């Protein structure tokens, strides 16, 4: 029965709902390739870090897409396909769900920045057809870099490798295109 | 005594139902027409409209604004109703979980447009108003389960099972994918506790699970306790609801790697989502077939009552998705519709036509018996809306499932040559005429969702004091 | 009942074939 | 039906629908063969099945194309833009490569736009031979006159009207003369006198028609002011291909 | 009424037909 229990029924449901999470999630804090980070790599710079979240703030994300799948043509058109160590210091993960726009994940180097900075700017006017929204506050905003220190001490904290060094030493579009710049760049060279 | 059911929480959140479900669509119609008319974002100036940061608030809006008080208004009345006592909480935590839900819309509602966002699907809001909804849930939880525990009769209806589930499972949800290291005071002034991988398994566990226990197994209470009130009697099979219910609910949380198929995703974990989101179809039908069935003999009633209409038409929609679901968490299908429309598609069809509509017929049912009223003002404009609403949905599937086969097919297609046919722009030109339709069939379900406006005021209007007797 | 089985036969045709058109169409555009 | 009822609600005791129990069942079984026939096998991939069929795909892929590109390879770059088969293949494709990669910066049309050249016409910064254009693409990619203490605020006004003289003919004879005599002691360095420039630097010739550039007297001061520093990028890591696209570019003109 | 069971079955359909394609590939 059980249907008269109250407490019985809570439980097994709280039981029967665990198992999909303990058998997916949990192995994986445990599974080293989803872990190592690519033996190059470091952790983003503070700029790169501040544009990151700007990158977040907007909502690129909703349309661009930081993960490329295994297939020839998508190797063909974004590049060598992304890899777990890509994405191991990436504090929320911004592997996307929706291309409205092309995937980002390797654009480690494709454009130069000015191209960026006039995209981002009105993406129309380089490219005509774009349905991407215009983004010129960025150059009207600076960084105080007050936060930086600290989200750097949250991320090491986290695990990722900043050094003392590296938060003593830490535009929104230069910060925003010195992030696209990297994306990517970490499989590459290494 | 208070032998009366306290209907009191009932009606605000319905009305919030319907209010949040006008804000909230109509974001994703502006948000729609962005994607048509990239003008209608700011061009200089981030300011009030801008894609990026609009598109979470129609999300979170739609879901946990609309969807939310859709739930809670229903799952209130019903488990009142199921169970034959007035809600445990009373007004003092139910009430409380009125506003602090109001609260926590209203959060999202300043917040997104200012930027602060983890950028999490589902999850968006910043941690503090994590642990708002937290402390909002924990309240409505005791609430639910309080009233089921002081319930008269020995047996809980399964729409409670249903109901009970998704309440206890989105909490755990919520908690686990929310964890996360406060930098500073808001907007995402957090960092996730997890990252790359894992942060994604957490992410779609809970994404999906949001899915599956808010949209699917609340709506399923909600399906339970509306379609079989009617004049016409009996028609169902237990049976399945008990196999049904412990089916979904156990295989439901596997689900979650068929979001991250082909990704970095580790190729074992892929696959156990895409062996269970298969074994899934069964469950999910086995809602719909025990909705359907039950109607049998009954089915003259549907030219009849409106409100009918709308819930079988829900189960249409929502059977069909359960379909679409299990098919495109195959791998090879997942690696043509992944990143397209067609996701959205897939989306719409259960948000609209399953979510929506259930949730409707739930209101125009419930609305006047908590008002104090025999009936709602006008069954023709219930008829119209649901007319508004089904071709709205149609015109948005139609739309997506031919802009996201357009794109999955250009992305991959290749040449004689062996060289890429085109380029992301030629699919992104493709793609306009695919937003302007759903641009516009979301409007229509629009418009059907501002009729519901006027009829349920018009409804609303009639009596102060609506106390609707012993009940 | 068995105008509800037939009308369940009845389309079935009709989207199997529109979308076996579609997926010729699809392998042909990839 | 069952004895209890919830407000109204009754419920009927049956049977599971037998099809719904086949499909629960099938499901399942497939489940299992799918996981027995993947990762935990399947035949046809040595080892264990993974993404690792993205290897045979493009694997696959290359020995279908890898003659088309390899016949390419030898022959040279002008060979293969004006071969029709090769050379044709090569313009179209050339063509389809030049879509994907390089037309978000110079141009659906290869036109380009201001701050990117023209590929389709014969005025070339670099220099239009084969090879020229070749090393473009393959490894990819103006000093700031403002600062430099004697061109300032007024030198710089000069050097724009003279040169925008060298173009063409505007009136302003102060900012000529200034213009002439500060260009042949700095610009003409590296764009020449009479500014025939040189490909060597891809330092542009002055002396040139209406292009998409800035003419304009204005546009003239600031590059001249800020100075240049545009980038092409190497396709060399990104990118055979390049080659191709070499070929198609090389085409475009004539 | 009938319209929706003829929507339905034409759904159902759409799949099947989606199933066999991607057998295909
Ligand atoms: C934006 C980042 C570009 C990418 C993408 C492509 N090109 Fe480019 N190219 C770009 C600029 C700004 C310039 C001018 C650089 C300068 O001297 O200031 C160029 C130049 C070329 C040239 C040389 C033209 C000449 O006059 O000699 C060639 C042949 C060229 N670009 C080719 C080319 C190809 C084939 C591309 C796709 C693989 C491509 N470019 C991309 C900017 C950008
Ligand atoms: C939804 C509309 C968006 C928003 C929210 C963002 N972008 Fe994009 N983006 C979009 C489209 C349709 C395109 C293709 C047309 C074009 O190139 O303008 C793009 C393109 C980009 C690119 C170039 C990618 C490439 O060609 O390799 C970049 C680098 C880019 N977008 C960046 C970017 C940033 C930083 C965003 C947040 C400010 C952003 N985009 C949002 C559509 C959309
Ligand atoms: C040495 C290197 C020099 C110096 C001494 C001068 N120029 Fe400039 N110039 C040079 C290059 C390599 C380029 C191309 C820049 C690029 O493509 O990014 C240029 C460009 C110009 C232009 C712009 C042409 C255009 O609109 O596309 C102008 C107007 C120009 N240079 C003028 C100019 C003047 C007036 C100079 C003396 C003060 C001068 N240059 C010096 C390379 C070099
Ligand atoms: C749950 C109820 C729900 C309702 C009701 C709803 N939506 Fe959405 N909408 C969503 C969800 C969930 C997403 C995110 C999809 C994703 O992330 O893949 C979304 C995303 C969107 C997007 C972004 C599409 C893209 O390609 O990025 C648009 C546009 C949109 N909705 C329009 C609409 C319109 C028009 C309506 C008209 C009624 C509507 N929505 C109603 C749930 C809903
Ligand atoms: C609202 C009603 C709804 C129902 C019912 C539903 N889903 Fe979905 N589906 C969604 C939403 C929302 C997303 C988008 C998630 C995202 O943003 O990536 C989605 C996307 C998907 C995707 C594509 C993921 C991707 O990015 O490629 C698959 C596969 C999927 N769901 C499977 C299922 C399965 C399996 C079921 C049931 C057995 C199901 N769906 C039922 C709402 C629903
Ligand atoms: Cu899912």
């Amino acid at each position: 029965v059980l249907e008269k229990n109250a407490t019985l029924l809570l439980i097994f449901a709280f039981l029967v709902v665990t198992i999909g999470g303990i058998v997916e999630i949990a192995p994986l804090f445990y599974l080293e390739n989803t872990i190592e980070k690519v033996e190059g790599m470091r952790p983003y710079t503070p700029l790169e870090l501040t544009g990151r979240d700007i990158y977040i703030r907007e909502g690129c994300y909703v349309c661009h897409s930081q993960m490329i799948r295994p297939m020839r043509d998508e190797v063909e058109r974004y590049g060598h396909y992304s890899l777990a160590a890509e994405s191991m210091y990436d504090h929320p993960f911004q592997w996307g769900s929706k291309r409205t726009g092309p995937d980002l994940a390797r654009v480690g180097g494709r454009y130069s920045d000015a191209w960026h900075v006039e995209h981002l700017s009105n993406p129309q006017s380089v490219v005509p057809e774009s349905v991407m929204p215009s983004y010129s506050y960025l150059a009207n905003v600076p960084l105080d870099s007050t936060w930086i220190e600290d989200r750097v001490s949250t991320d090491a904290l986290v695990g990722v490798p900043y050094s003392a060094e590296m938060i003593a030493a830490a535009t929104e579009m230069d910060a925003l295109v010195a992030y696209l710049q990297v994306l990517g760049t970490m499989v590459d060279f290494s | 005594s208070k032998d009366e059911y306290f209907d009191g929480v009932i009606r605000a959140g319905v009305i919030a139902t319907t209010f949040w479900g006008i804000v909230g669509f109509l974001v994703a119609v502006i948000i729609a027409f962005q994607l048509a008319f990239p003008a209608l974002n700011l061009e200089f100036g981030n300011g009030m409209l801008n894609f990026g940061r609009l598109r979470p608030l129609h999300t979170s809006a739609v879901i946990f604004a609309f969807g939310g008080n859709a739930l809670i208004a229903s799952a209130f009345y019903v488990v009142q109703r199921t169970s034959a006592a007035r809600l445990f909480g009373g007004t003092a935590l139910g009430w409380f979980v009125f506003w602090g839900w109001q609260l926590i819309i209203v959060t999202a509602a300043t917040s997104y447009l200012l930027g602060g966002s983890q950028g999490k699907e589902y999850a968006e809001l910043n941690w503090h108003l994590d642990i708002l909804v937290a402390i909002v849930w924990v309240a409505y939880l005791i609430a639910f389960l309080g009233t089921i525990f002081k319930r008269k009769e020995p047996h809980i209806y399964v729409a409670n099972w249903f109901y009970l589930s998704f309440i206890v499972t989105i909490a755990m949800l919520h908690i686990v994918n929310n964890l996360a290291v406060p930098v500073s005071i808001f907007g995402t002034k957090s960092v996730q506790l997890m990252a790359g991988v894992q942060d994604a398994m957490t992410q779609w566990w809970y994404g999906h699970n949001a899915v599956g226990f808010f949209l699917t197994a609340g709506f399923l209470g909600m399906m339970y306790y509306f379609v079989p009130k009617q004049a016409e009697r009996p028609v169902y099979s237990y049976k399945l609801s008990i196999v049904h219910f412990w089916a979904l609910i156990f295989l439901y949380i596997w689900a979650g790697p068929h979001h991250l198929h082909y990704t970095a995703l580790p190729d074992w974990a892929s696959t156990l989502g895409m062996v269970m989101s298969v074994i899934l179809w069964m469950p999910s039908w086995g809602g719909m077939i025990n909705g359907l069935m039950t109607l049998s003999g009954a089915w003259d009633k549907l030219r009849t009552d409106p409100v009918i209409r709308m819930m079988v038409v829900s189960i249409g929609f929502y059977g069909m998705s359960t379909f679409e679901g299990p098919m495109m968490s195959i791998k090879a299908v997942n690696s043509l519709s992944h990143y397209t429309d067609w996701t959205i598609g897939h989306v719409h069809s259960g948000a609209l036509g399953w979510n929506g509509m259930i949730t409707f017929g739930m209101l125009y049912f419930l609305t006047p018996r908590l008002w104090g009223r025999s009936g709602l003002y006008s069954l023709k404009l219930v008829s119209w809306h649901f007319w508004l609403a089904t071709i709205g949905i149609v015109l948005y599937a139609s739309s997506m499932w031919v802009s996201g086969i357009m794109e999955g097919l250009m992305w991959r297609e290749v040449d004689a040559q062996g060289f890429l046919v085109n380029g992301f722009a030629d699919t992104v030109g493709a793609k306009f005429p695919m937003n302007v339709v759903r641009g516009v069939g979301g409007v229509l379900y629009l418009t059907g969702g501002l009729i519901m406006a006027y009829n349920l005021w018009a409804t609303v209007a009639k009596q102060p004091k609506t106390a609707n007797l012993a009940v | 009942m068995l105008v509800k089985t037939h009308i369940t036969k009845i389309g079935v045709t009709l989207f199997a074939v529109a979308l076996f058109y579609g997926f010729i169409y699809m392998l042909s555009n990839s | 039906t069952t004895g209890h009822s919830w407000d109204g609600i009754e419920e009927l005791n049956t049977p599971l629908p037998r099809w719904w129990l086949w499909t629960f069942y099938a499901t399942i079984v497939w489940g299992v063969a799918y996981s027995i026939a993947m990762p935990a096998a399947t035949p046809g991939i040595l080892g264990s099945s993974t993404r690792a069929d993205v290897e045979k795909d493009i694997a696959k892929f290359a020995e279908m194309n890898k003659a088309v590109e390899d016949k390419l390879v030898a022959t040279d770059l002008t060979a293969i833009a004006a071969d029709p088969e090769l050379v044709t293949y090569t313009r179209n494709a050339g063509a389809a490569v030049f879509r994907t990669w390089c037309a978000q910066c110079h141009g659906a049309g290869a036109g380009g736009n201001t701050g990117f050249p023209s590929l389709l016409d014969g005025d070339w910064l670099h220099g239009g031979s084969i090879e020229t254009i070749y090393t473009n693409i393959k490894h990819g990619i103006m000093p700031a006159h403002l600062t430099d203490e004697l061109l300032e605020p007024a030198q710089i006004d000069d050097v724009v009207q003279y040169v925008l003289k060298i173009s063409g003919q505007p009136a302003d004879e102060a900012r000529a003369t200034a213009g002439q005599q500060v260009f042949a002691d700095n610009c003409v360095s590296c764009h020449g006198e009479d500014a025939k420039g040189m490909v060597e630097m891809g330092a542009p010739n002055l002396t040139d028609g209406i292009w998409l550039y800035g003419g304009d007297a204005n546009t003239i001061t600031t590059t001249i002011q800020l100075g240049r520093g545009g980038v092409m990028p190497s396709w060399s890591w990104a990118a055979a291909q390049i080659r191709a696209v070499a070929s198609y570019v090389h085409s475009l003109g004539g | 009424l009938l319209m929706f069971v003829a929507f339905f079955g034409l759904i159902i359909a759409v799949n099947v037909t989606m199933a066999v394609q991607a057998v295909k590939t």
